[PDB]
This record gives C-alpha cells, sequence and structure tokens, in this order.
C-alpha cells in the first residue's frame, strides 16, 4: 500500500535529494575510515602513509 | 497528558452507584462466582488447550524416542 | 587571490552543509597526521634522551 | 445465490458468533480499531448514532470489567447488525485517496 | 575426547562432531581444530610452539 | 488549588499514580508493568547489599559469594532473593510482552519499541549477572555466548577479544562484567521512565482493544490497591521459590568453581534464554545461527508492521487466539529443546519449532488477520 509514494513528484523529490544523500555517504565513509584508521582503505591515500609499508 | 474533563463527549447516561460501606465485598461469591469461571473456561478451552496438548504430546513422545534410542539389539 | 579566496571556500564548499561536513572530515584526517608528526618532532627536539639510543643495543639481534 | 452462498453466509455467521462481540451487546463497527480515517468517521456521525455508539462501548467496557456477559436474548444478532460506520469510513478513505493522488503529480 | 559419530571429538555446546585428525564433519563449526606449529626433537619428545 | 496538583514534584506523581485516567476494565495482565517495577527495585536493593561483600576478583569471587551465605547475617536470603528475583523478572517480562501481543498494545509504537530496548537491556544485564559467582556454568556460559560474536565477518575476532580483555574469559572479563552489571539497571530505570512517559500520551489499552475514554476511572483507589494485591502475589511466588526451592531453577554445577580446562557435558543458559538457544543451534551455520538468534528477539520490532486485522485486540478474534496460543506452546517447546542435548529427536523437532516460530509471527498470524477481516465483511 506504499503506492502512495509512487508518482512524478516523488520521482522529482528523490532526484533533488540524491547529490545530498550521496555526499552524506561520502561524509559517513571518510568519517568511518578516519575514525577506525581503516588500514585497507587508508593505505591508498597519497599522504597519511603513517603505517610505512 | 490526559486529565479528566478533557477525555471525550458523553451524553444521556446515568450511573447509579452505592457506597462501599453499604454493600458486600463478596456478594454471591460461590453462588454466581463458580458458574462464571466454568463459563469463562468453556469459552476459552478450544482456543487455549489444543496448542498445549500438542506440545504435551510432542514432549512425552520426544523423551521416549530419545531414551529408547540409546539401547540396541543385533549388529 | 585574497577577497576571492575565502569567497571560493564558501562557494565551493561551505554553502551546502554536505560539503561543509565532508571538508571538515577530509580536513580532520590530514590535520591529524600533520599535527601529530609536527608535534612529535617538537617533543623530539626539546629532548633526545629516549630511543635515539636504540641504534646501539639493537641491530645485534 | 443457492447452497454455496448460504454456506459462506453460515460460515460468516459462525465466525460472528465465535467472535463474541455480540455477547457484550456490541455491534461490529463498535469494535473497529481507531486510526485517523476511523477517528474522522466517528466525528462525522450524526448525534443519535454517536450517542448510541458511546452507550454500547460503555455497556461493553462495564461488562468486560466484571467479566460478565449479556443474557442470550440481548446479544446482537448477526445481520440485524447495522454497519452504521461503513458509509462514513468509506467516504473518508475516498477523500484521503484523492488527496494522495493529487500528491503524486 | 573419544565421542561423536567419527571416533574423534565431540563438542557438546551445539553438536560439533570431529574426527581423529580434528576435521569438522557434522554440526555448525566452520573450520577444523587449529593445528599448532610443532616439531619432534627426538623419538620421545615433541616441542609445540 | 490543591497541593498535589500544583507542586512541581507532586504533579508528576499525581499525573502518574493518582489522578491518571485509567480504563475501568484492565485485568491482571496489566499488573505486570508495576510488578516489573517492583522486580527492578528488588533487583537493585538486594543487588546493592550483595555488592557490599562481593569481590570481583577470580581469586575470591566464588569464596565471597560463599562468604555471604554462611557468614554474612541473612546474607543467604538476600543472595537467593537476588537469584530468584532475576527469574521473577523474566516471568513478568514474558507475561508483559505476551499481553502486549495478544491485546494489540504494540500499536503504541514508541512505548513498545522502548519496551524492546528494555527487554534487551535486562537480558544483557542478567547474562552478565550469572557470570559473577564464577561457577562452571558462569564461565562456560560466558564463553559460549560472547564467542557468538566471532561469526560477524571481518570484525568478529577483534570484537570478541575486545570485550574479553584477552583471548579468553579471564580476570579482565569478570571485573568488566561486574561494572556493567552495576550500571545497567540504573540506565534501565531511566528508560523505564521514558517508557512510562510515552505510555502517558495515550493512557492504557484494555482487553477489548476498543477505546475507553468513555469509561475511565482514577488510578487512585482502584489500581493502587489492585497493584498492591498483585505485588503481594509476586512476593508469594518469589518467597515460595527462595524459602523452599532456591535452586529449583538453578544449575547445580555453577556450584563447582570455574575451571577453564573442564567443559561440562551440560552447557546451557539460564532458562530465560533457552528458547533463543534452541533457535540458535537449530541452524547448521555459525553466522546464520547468530543471525537468527538475534532475529528471534528483534522480531518484536517488526510486529506492529505485521498487524493486519481491523480490530486491535484478540478478544474478538478466535482464529488469532489459536495462533497466539500455538506461539506460546511453541515457546515451551523451544525452551524445553534448548534445555536438551543436540542428539536424536531433539534436533529435528527443535529445528521445525524454530521454523514454526518465524512462520507463525511472520506469515500465519498476519494471514489470519486478513481472513478474519474477510469473515466479518471488512
Ligand atoms: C524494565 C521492563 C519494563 C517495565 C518496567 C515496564 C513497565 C510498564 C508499566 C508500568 C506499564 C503500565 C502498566 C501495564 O500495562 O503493565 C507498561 C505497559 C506497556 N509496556 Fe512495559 N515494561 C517493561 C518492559 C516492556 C516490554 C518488554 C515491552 C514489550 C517490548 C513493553 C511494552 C509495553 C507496552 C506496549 C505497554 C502498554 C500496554 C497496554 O497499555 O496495554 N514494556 N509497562
Ligand atoms: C544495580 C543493581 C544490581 C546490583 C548492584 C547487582 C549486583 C550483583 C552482584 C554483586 C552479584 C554477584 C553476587 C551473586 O551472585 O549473588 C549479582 C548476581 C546476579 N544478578 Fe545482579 N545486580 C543488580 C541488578 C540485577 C539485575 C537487574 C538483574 C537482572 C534481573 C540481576 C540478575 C543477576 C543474576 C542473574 C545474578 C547471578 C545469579 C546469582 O544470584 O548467583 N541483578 N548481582
Ligand atoms: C552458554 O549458555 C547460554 C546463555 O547463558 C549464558 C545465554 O544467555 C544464551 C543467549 C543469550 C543472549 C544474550 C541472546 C540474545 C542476543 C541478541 C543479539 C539479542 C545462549 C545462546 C547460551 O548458549
Ligand atoms: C493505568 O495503567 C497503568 C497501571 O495499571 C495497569 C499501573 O499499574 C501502572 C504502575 C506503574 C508504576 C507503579 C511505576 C513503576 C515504574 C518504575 C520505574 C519503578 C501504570 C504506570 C499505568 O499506566
Amino acid at each position: 500500500m506504499l503506492t502512495r509514494f509512487l508518482g512524478p513528484r516523488y520521482r522529482q523529490l528523490a532526484r533533488n535529494w540524491v547529490p545530498t544523500a550521496q555526499l552524506w555517504g561520502a561524509v559517513g565513509a571518510v568519517g568511518l575510515v578516519w575514525a577506525t584508521d581503516w588500514r585497507l582503505i587508508l593505505d591508498w591515500v597519497p599522504y597519511i602513509n603513517g603505517k610505512f609499508k | 497528558g490526559r486529565q479528566f474533563g478533557h477525555l471525550t463527549r458523553v451524553r444521556h447516561v446515568i450511573t447509579y452507584s452505592l457506597s462501599p460501606f453499604e454493600q458486600r465485598a463478596f456478594p454471591h461469591y460461590f453462588s454466581k462466582g463458580i458458574p462464571n469461571v466454568l463459563r469463562r473456561t468453556r469459552a476459552c478451552i478450544l482456543r487455549v488447550a489444543p496448542p498445549f496438548v500438542a506440545f504435551y504430546l510432542v514432549y512425552t513422545w520426544g523423551t521416549q524416542e530419545f531414551e529408547k534410542s540409546k539401547r540396541k539389539n543385533p549388529a | 587571490v585574497a577577497p576571492t579566496l575565502t569567497a571560493r571556500l564558501y562557494s565551493l564548499l561551505f554553502r551546502r552543509t554536505s560539503t561543509f561536513a565532508l571538508t571538515i572530515v577530509v580536513g580532520a584526517l590530514f590535520f591529524e597526521r600533520a599535527f601529530d608528526q609536527g608535534a612529535d618532532a617538537i617533543y623530539e627536539h626539546i629532548n633526545e634522551g629516549k630511543l635515539w639510543k636504540h641504534i646501539k643495543h639493537k641491530y645485534e639481534n | 445465490v443457492s447452497a454455496s452462498s448460504r454456506w459462506l453466509e453460515g460460515i460468516r455467521k459462525w465466525y460472528y458468533n465465535a467472535a463474541g462481540f455480540n455477547k457484550l451487546g456490541l455491534m461490529r463497527d463498535d469494535t473497529i480499531h481507531e486510526n485517523d480515517d476511523v477517528k474522522e468517521a466517528i466525528r462525522r456521525l450524526p448525534e443519535n448514532l454517536y450517542d448510541d455508539r458511546v452507550f454500547r462501548i460503555k455497556r461493553a467496557l462495564d461488562l468486560s470489567m466484571r467479566q460478565q456477559i449479556l443474557p442470550k436474548e440481548q446479544w446482537t444478532k448477526y445481520e440485524e447488525d447495522k454497519s452504521y460506520l461503513e458509509p462514513y469510513l468509506k467516504e473518508v478513505i475516498r477523500e484521503r485517496k484523492e488527496r494522495e493522488e493529487w500528491a503524486k503529480k | 575426547a573419544n565421542a561423536g559419530d567419527f571416533g574423534g571429538y565431540y563438542c557438546p555446546c551445539h553438536g560439533s562432531h570431529y574426527d581423529a585428525s580434528g576435521r569438522i564433519r557434522k554440526g555448525p563449526a566452520p573450520l577444523n581444530l587449529e593445528v599448532p606449529s610443532y616439531e619432534f626433537t627426538s623419538d620421545d619428545m615433541v616441542i609445540v610452539g | 488549588t490543591n497541593i498535589r496538583k500544583s507542586h512541581p514534584l507532586m504533579k508528576i506523581v499525581n499525573n502518574a499514580f493518582i489522578d491518571l485516567p485509567a480504563p475501568s476494565n484492565i485485568s491482571s495482565w496489566w499488573n505486570f508493568g508495576s510488578l516489573l517495577g517492583i522486580c527492578l527495585i528488588l533487583q537493585i536493593l538486594t543487588g546493592l547489599f550483595l555488592a557490599m561483600h562481593y569481590t570481583s576478583d577470580t581469586t575470591t569471587a566464588f569464596s565471597s559469594v560463599t562468604h555471604i551465605c554462611r557468614d554474612v547475617n541473612y546474607g543467604w536470603i538476600i543472595r537467593y532473593m537476588h537469584a530468584n528475583g532475576a527469574s521473577m523478572f523474566f516471568i513478568c517480562l514474558y507475561m508483559h510482552v505476551g499481553r502486549g501481543l495478544y491485546y494489540g498494545s504494540y500499536t503504541f509504537l514508541e512505548t513498545w519499541n522502548i519496551g524492546v530496548i528494555l527487554l534487551l537491556t535486562v537480558m544483557a544485564t542478567a547474562f552478565m549477572g550469572y557470570v559473577l559467582p564464577w561457577g562452571q556454568m558462569s564461565f562456560w556460559g560466558a564463553t559460549v555466548i560472547t564467542n557468538l560474536l566471532s561469526a560477524i565477518p571481518y570484525i568478529g575476532t577483534n570484537l570478541v577479544e575486545w570485550i574479553w580483555g584477552g583471548f579468553s574469559v579471564d580476570k579482565a572479563t569478570l571485573t568488566r562484567f561486574f561494572a556493567f552489571h552495576f550500571i545497567l539497571p540504573f540506565i534501565i530505570m531511566a528508560i523505564a521512565m521514558v517508557h512510562l512517559l510515552f505510555l502517558h500520551e495515550t493512557g492504557s489499552n484494555n482487553p477489548t482493544g476498543i477505546s475507553s475514554d468513555v469509561d475511565k476511572i482514577p488510578f487512585h483507589p482502584y489500581y493502587t490497591i489492585k497493584d498492591i494485591l498483585g505485588a503481594l502475589l509476586l512476593i508469594l511466588a518469589l518467597m515460595l521459590l527462595v524459602l523452599f526451592a532456591p535452586d529449583l531453577l538453578g544449575d547445580p554445577d555453577n556450584y563447582t568453581p570455574a575451571n577453564p580446562l573442564n567443559t561440562p557435558p551440560h552447557i546451557k543458559p539460564e532458562w530465560y534464554f533457552l528458547f533463543a538457544y534452541a533457535i540458535l543451534r537449530s541452524i547448521p551455520n555459525k553466522l546464520g545461527g547468530v543471525l537468527a538468534l538475534a532475529f528471534s528477539i528483534l522480531i518484536l520490532a517488526l510486529i506492529p508492521l505485521l498487524h493486519t486485522s481491523k480490530q486491535r485486540s484478540m478478544m474478538f478474534r478466535p482464529l488469532s487466539q489459536c495462533l497466539f496460543w500455538a506461539l506460546v506452546a511453541d515457546l515451551l517447546t523451544l525452551t524445553w529443546i534448548g534445555g536438551q542435548p543436540v542428539e536424536h529427536p531433539y534436533i529435528t523437532i527443535g529445528q521445525l519449532a524454530s521454523v514454526l516460530y518465524f512462520l507463525l509471527i511472520l506469515v500465519l498470524m498476519p494471514t489470519a488477520g486478513t481472513i478474519e477481516n474477510k469473515l466479518l465483511k471488512w
């Protein structure tokens, strides 16, 4: 019965909020990465190679 | 929230009450009482009882199979 | 290259709260490293008593 | 019409009797769960029905309290069971659904 | 020791059956029991670790 | 003006236990809320007096517990009241959740969801409690449990070792569990207040599931005394347990001091987790077992989304009643199986009961509601 949110306006709504939902996810990611010191993900970043090898 | 006087709209309903010091705490207690519990029981057995016996049975069978299983004749 | 400078920071990154956050988080990462090494080296210079001595004892393992 | 319809009708009558709101003088519509659509339909009821509905609920809550029930002759009989709320509820839903269609474009 | 369907090991917590090599054969245990780093210094001695 | 009604402090009391408009027809089943209230305080009070002699060190943990029962004046009742109160806390907890389910009470989303947090919290609380005496069951219980978390991919090993404070359930782990078992019940209380805060926006539901604004009574003579009579009944049950059968619900093995080399053939939880335990081991998988273990509790958060009936309570719904009682009966089976070895009968029945639990709540109960609506021409 979620057919209430299915139409052109809602489709326009979703798009208007995508760059924002996408940028919020970049915030969440880097934020998770930097806070746990994600070895796997971090080692690829040019500077911040404070784990030598 | 809530309060009294702001709950809902009610009209044309009279309520006769009597003081607790003028009536008995246990009127027909055994007289009207027991028939009611039997009636409440009838009303509900067919909905409460069956599931439980199904377990009672699954329990006794389940135990028998288990204990009888740790025994053996030939081979 | 000065009036237009904080202007660009605002235009490209501070306007949206999206970027604003992304920038301080990206900004927290680099800063941590620069402040850590940068302050270690200041703690390093005013001393020279701890593991500068390491070169001796070890290596012979 | 024939054998089958009466059989579905008697199954419905059977559930009704088993459901047991009748025993507390309630009508089916007195048992409906109150969401917004329903809260509005109650609101839209005319004076008489609204008053009757409160007395019924009161009569039942009272019975339900002392865990008693009405004498058999005063149980509400199936299909003498006026669905007083239905037309109001239906229209309130119809109104909401139109709002919802407009909200999509 | 010496319990289970495979004449090796049996873990009573959730029903893990192991064989004489320590391999998982029945139950929810994901891997075989860990084999430690070891060597024999003689015919009567074994140094584990 | 009065004094009760106007004073900042008394207002709160008045609005919660004196003039609070309550439905005139709530029955016992509504008593378990106050009874949980009593159990919470009873657990805190006997819990504090035990902390005045208990030692959180593996060297003296068991001994201090023994020191309490022989030497400390009346230390034994306090200890058994604590132990048995924890069980009383679970019997009440289970009545309460069930009452909510049968009666549709869960439609108060925030209240109920807060209730789920309250369930999890006392569960996390009681688990840590049982480890404290450092008995064989305390240690192996502590071991079997925590280790579940090692099934979480890529993070599980580090997570289990982080809460252990080592590679095993050792010194660091016991002291740790003391601290958390001390602070948790206070937090529970703050949450029980938020629970009651949300509850107050609507007032109580009642057996019929029909609104009761039309017939409310003050909580002030009626439910104060009915709660009183009911707490007295909780005392009877508790005291009957502690002054006549203090080990009846207890495991005689937690009486033998922890031995990290001696694995008892036994190895089972306290009874209140047996159903979840049964669901866990029904799965021939490490991840799935714990994924479904969790889901057997967190499903209470899915319940309001699976309400499908046009009526709120089950009072007028027969088909649904049967399905409900089959859920309770299925939960007896689950606990019974959970308290049994993973050998013959027991595996397949406990396996099918697990499926039934989820088939019932997730598919059968909703379907019944749709059918019932249809029979009523709704
Ligand atoms: C520390 C644990 C809990 C405490 C102290 C607590 C306390 C209470 C109290 C005092 C009431 C009002 C009286 C009553 O109906 O019993 C209540 C009602 C309720 N509780 Fe809890 N409860 C706790 C755990 C739960 C749990 C586990 C749930 C279910 C997830 C739950 C959901 C509800 C709901 C929905 C109601 C409303 C019931 C109705 O009005 O019909 N609470 N609780
Ligand atoms: C903050 C209040 C509480 C304190 C200070 C407290 C303190 C203690 C202490 C010191 C022990 C070890 C002594 C012993 O085993 O008898 C213990 C055991 C235990 N407590 Fe608590 N506790 C409190 C609230 C709770 C709560 C909320 C529960 C959950 C119902 C709980 C359930 C247990 C259990 C199951 C045990 C182990 C069984 C046993 O008695 O041997 N206690 N507690
Ligand atoms: C060793 O004996 C055992 C216990 O006694 C110490 C338990 O208590 C439990 C279950 C405990 C909990 C907390 C399950 C809930 C998990 C979540 C994510 C809500 C199991 C399985 C068990 O085997
Ligand atoms: C009208 O419905 C209600 C009852 O009748 C079923 C109660 O009995 C209680 C009892 C609650 C108490 C005494 C508070 C305990 C909480 C703590 C944290 C100690 C409440 C709130 C209620 O709303």
